[PDB]
RNA sequence: AGGGAAAGGUGAAAAGAACCCCGGGAGGGGAGUGAAAUAGAGCCUGAAACCGUGGGCUUACAAGCAGUCACGGCCCCA
RNA sequence: CGAAUGCCGGCAUGAGUAACGAUAAAGAGGGUGAGAAUCCCUCUCGCCGUAAGCCCAAGGGUUCCUACGCAAUGGUCGUC
RNA sequence: UGGCACCUCGAUGUCGGCUCGUCGCAUCCUGGGGCUGAAGAAGGUCCCAAGGGUUGGGCUGUUCGCCCAUUAAAGCGGCACGCGAGCUGGGUUCAGAACGUCGUGAGACAGUUCGGUCUCUAUCCGCCACGGGCGCAGGAGGCUUGAGGGGGGCUCUUCCUAGUACGAGAGGACCGGAAGGGACGCACCUCUGGUUUCCCAGCUGUCCCUCCAGGGGCAUAAGCUGGGUAGCCAUGUGCGGAAGGGAUAACCGCUGAAAGCAUCUAAGCGGGAAGCCCGCCCCAAGAUGAGGCCUCCCACGGCGUCAAGCCGGUAAGGACCCGGGAAGACCACCCGGUGGAUGGGCCGGGGGUGUAAGCGCCGCGAGGCGUUGAGCCGACCGGUCCCAAUCGUCCGAGGUCU
């Protein structure tokens, strides 16, 4: 469950490697953010060049958690890290790829590009 | 809400396992015991067991009971001399009763602590 | 010594209206049954005792 | 207004088109009408059902035969279903077909004495930091000179639990008829063995 | 009334009796997974298995891959949209019941960690036993 | 260095209660001394606060600086 | 004398209320006695061990040992 | 912010924060409405309306403010600038020290700087909970009626009606219908996930039982480590605000004179809000106005200012003592007491640990193999009279009247 303070790991080559929950971006006052959910942050690491450099505040989707998701079928699925993607104004990644695997509740919330450059859904 | 549970205990662990087992080891040692109410009511069932076990009267229960009573000399008399009088017998190996009188010291309700025949 | 405390001497009527609940009660017994004496019920008592269990003295 | 008494028997899961849902089981037993309420002598409509059957004869005054289907007045004595009248000859779980919506009546759980932040959710007061000895207590209860008192209703600590709680609107999942069995959808106040009575809901 | 149990028991009527039976050893297998308007596909999970949870029905267990970077743990509640469930490796050879502890140290040390169990290997090769004896009985 | 309390009284005469009874004792109950023993021993007289037992009147839909004025009921010598 | 947060003494209220002075820890069976959770004996259990063991100096002044005792002193009981 | 100095100097704790709230409306959102320099969408402005809501961080002791990122909104005030016998003590404000600065000096500065003792026991009122006594004009065992209280009342986004009314287009509705969210409320333990103080294993030091093997204590009040049923729980599950009926606020009308016209009004009649009343959930006849329905038990037996104001046995019933409880501080409440499965044992199942000990075989040895999912096993679902609820005792009408 990913809150404002929480380090996410990067799983693009937007050029960035980690960034930092400011907000979660459900209601008034969301308490927690999970896969399919919408959070801005600021980058602390970056590598060279790329158009994302430390210091930028970005917006990003929830791709991987660490506390399981709960299936409504009654199974559930749990990554070894939190994990998340960089979006822009208009929704789309401005990445051109994807690594590791991701979860499929991101195609029920309509993050379809996403889900088809990935590498492996689960 | 505690106590939906139960196994009722005073003192701590390491304390109130070791009176149990002096409580046995006392009992078995001399057929009938006094103490209070509720130090009766436990002892009962912590006693029936040991009891249980030197009917089948495998080494294995031998080293089993060792555990808690200690001496060799009493767990003897258990097996060869105190297990045979029950052997048909399905349980209730052991009886608790109510005297009247308190100690005149804490006002302490008394019980006594047969080992049934 | 310290922070509260009372305000006024408690009154000797509304001492004595605290203790209405403080009255006794007297101890409940049966004729033991084997032998004439009163045991309280549910005991073993020592003019007498019981049946298949132990008591004081026989001779 | 449908009505059958009843008791918790303990909750699983089943499966369900494709998915889990979860479920608690009622075991409402044939209950069978002993009195009738009158508008023109009780002034009010209802029926008064029987449960837990069973007893030992132990029965003196209330002996009350006088309505045939006195088989032995119930353990679980007798409760009232208010506007309700059926075909008078005991009511089975029959009434309650699967997919209809029930409210439920019960007694919670006893907590007893149960301290302010859990009878009421209280923030309380700082593991560290400053005080220690009020980390669990509920700070202010007042103003100052006026109004010089407590509000009646005041959230405090107190007895919590042991209570009479109605769930409503709960889907019935299934129905044995074999068995005087009832399925809902989870969540039934009080523990197993518990008394509870099964009504319709008021739903849309 | 009195078995609050057995009629629970008698609701489980779901229950299976046709998947493979397997320990914190290494099985791999099937799926259900929904999509495209269809509730169609079935996916295929293979991994080492943690942890095996019981009571009763529902019980459940769950299943520890690496999926490129990233490591995975899935849980299954034994019953329903499972259909098929062949097991990899019956190695094992665990000394304990639960064992998370190998999602740390994770890597070729593992291997030496849960090395074969011969034993149980032998009894699934030995059970084997199908009666060959078809227009010859 | 120095500071510095509390605490008097049986009876004319000990005649200071032999002996018996309950109690481990302490106490009591009979008996006996004395004009008197609620003069029995930190005992003359023994006031007040304070603590008990017994008896008459009185109170569980009321509310008060606790009294006063007026009727009315009950209880005791007219 | 009714008042001086007056002085001396006596008895009330709070009240059967807070406390009973290290969280090293107890159990049973035999004695003795008018009376025993609290004394004596035995068997279990726990705590200290550069000590919670042993030997001297200071200070204390019979607390040492024994026989008879239990009103009081002992934070309960007490035959100790 | 001040003026005045009336109670308080044999004491009325003083800024800020936290905890817990409650009330005002002069309304920040959401609900009705009138104008508009209202095409639509989006505003401006005033009227009715608190029922509920009114985010998280950076700086500073801060109140306040500025700033980051969001929101339907990030409302203003009162309650001793609410709340220190409820907590804090960073700020002004005791004693130490220094800088600047004024003073010959001792010393001084809401100027700066670093430091600096916040009290176990609640008598009355009040509040949250729980019992005892009497009453309810016969004495009982049950089931109810609801006078009158309390709880709850929030809100967004996306799809469809349609990119259609409107349109200088460059955007975009009313009315009506669906689907997901955010917080908050009651209850629950299937699942997920915690704890699980001795339920099961593994390990080190040391002392011991008995030399090997096997075990016990101590290393916490669990030595350490790896796991972990029941219960209790939130990070987990299910439900909830509502439909609906009646009366209204601003406001929009019908019919209609005074006043041959016109007017919502002066006689009458309709619409009309997240608001009011009732409806939903909970408490409730000490509602001394003590209610109602079903069923039971009835005899004067012996005496006064003759129906208890009488004592002693009864009746239907009820206590006492006992075995227990997802009930519980005590009490109360519920269930049982041999005509019995209430607790303990014992037997089966669930559940947890994860192949006991002993023997045999392989290795010089540490060890390794088989026997074996073995051995041990709290709470959960049950069975079975082996142990224990033995035997008994005490209350309790005999019911004045038109
Ligand atoms: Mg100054």
């Amino acid at each position: 469950m990913i809150q404002p303070q929480t380090y996410l790991e990067v799983a693009d080559n937007t050029g960035a490697r980690k960034i930092m929950c400011i907000r979660v971006l459900k209601g008034s006052n969301a308490k927690y953010a999970t896969v399919g959910d919408v959070i801005v942050a600021s980058v602390k690491e970056a590598i060279p060049r790329g158009a994302v450099k430390e210091g930028d505040v970005v917006k990003a989707v929830v791709v991987r958690t660490k506390k399981e998701i709960k299936r409504p079928d009654g199974s559930a699925i749990r990554f070894d890290d939190n994990a998340a993607v960089i979006i822009n104004n208009q929704l789309e990644p401005r990445g051109t790829r994807v690594f590791g695997p991701v979860a499929r509740e991101l195609r029920e919330k309509g993050f379809m590009k996403i889900v088809s450059l990935a590498p492996e859904v689960l | 809400r505690h106590l939906k549970s139960g196994r009722k205990l005073n003192r701590h662990s390491s304390h109130r396992l070791a009176l149990y087992r002096n409580q046995a080891k006392s009992l078995l040692t001399h057929g009938r015991i006094t103490t209070t109410v509720p130090k009766a009511k436990e002892l009962r069932g912590f006693v029936d067991h040991l009891i249980h076990l030197a009917k089948r009267g495998d080494l294995h229960a031998r080293r089993l009971v060792l555990r808690d009573l200690q001496d060799v000399k009493l767990v003897r008399k258990l097996f060869d001399e105190i297990a045979p009088r029950y052997r048909d017998r399905q349980g209730g190996y052991t009886r608790v009763l109510k005297l009247a009188e308190r100690r005149r010291g804490d006002g302490a309700p008394l019980a006594l602590v047969e080992l049934v025949e | 010594a310290k922070h509260p405390v009372p305000k006024k001497k408690t009154s000797k009527a509304r001492r004595d209206a605290r203790r209405s609940h403080h009255a006794l009660t007297p101890p409940t017994l049966v004729p033991c049954p084997e032998c004439k004496a009163m045991k309280p019920p549910h005991t073993v008592c020592p003019e007498c005792g019981y049946y298949a269990g132990r008591k004081v003295l026989e001779v | 207004m449908k009505g059958i008494l009843g008791v918790k028997v303990g909750m699983t899961r089943i499966f369900r088109d494709d998915r889990a849902v979860p479920v608690t089981v009622i075991l409402a037993g044939p209950c069978p009408v002993v009195q009738r309420r009158t508008p023109e002598k009780d002034g009010y409509t209802a029926v008064q059902l029987g449960f837990l059957p069973q007893n030992p004869k132990r029965v003196n005054r209330p002996l009350k035969g006088h309505f045939a289907k006195a088989g032995v007045e119930p353990v679980r004595i007798l409760r009232e279903i208010r506007d309700f009248n059926p075909e008078g000859d005991t009511v089975t779980v029959e009434i309650f077909k699967p997919g209809e919506r029930v409210d439920v009546t019960g007694t919670s759980k006893g907590r007893g004495f149960a301290g302010v932040m859990k009878r009421w959710n209280f923030a309380g007061g700082p593991d560290s930091h400053g005080a220690h000895k009020i980390h669990r207590h509920p700070g202010s209860i007042g103003n100052r000179k006026t109004p010089g008192r407590v509000y009646k209703g005041k959230k405090m600590a107190g007895h919590y639990g042991a209570e009479r709680v109605t769930v409503m609107n709960l889907e019935v999942v299934d129905v044995i008829p074999e068995e005087n069995l009832l399925l809902v959808k989870g969540a039934v106040p009080g523990p197993n063995g518990g008394l509870v009575i099964v009504r319709e809901t008021k739903k849309a | 009334m009195n078995r609050g149990a057995l009629i629970k028991l008698v609701e489980s009527r779901y229950v299976r009796t046709d998947l493979p039976e397997f320990r914190p050893g290494d099985t791999v297998r099937v799926s259900y997974k929904v999509k495209e308007g269809n509730r169609t596909r079935i996916q295929d999970f293979e991994g080492i298995v943690i942890r095996i949870r019981r009571n009763g029905f529902n019980t459940t267990f769950t299943v520890r891959k690496v999926s490129y970077g990233v490591g995975v743990e899935r849980i299954f509640p034994l019953h329903s949209p499972l259909i098929q469930k062949i097991d990899i490796v019956q190695r094992g050879r665990a000394r304990r019941a639960k064992l998370y502890f190998i999602r740390n140290l994770s890597d070729r040390e593992i291997r030496r960690k849960l090395r074969a169990d011969r034993k149980r290997i032998d009894q699934d090769r030995a059970a084997e036993r199908a009666a060959k004896e078809e227009a010859q009985k």
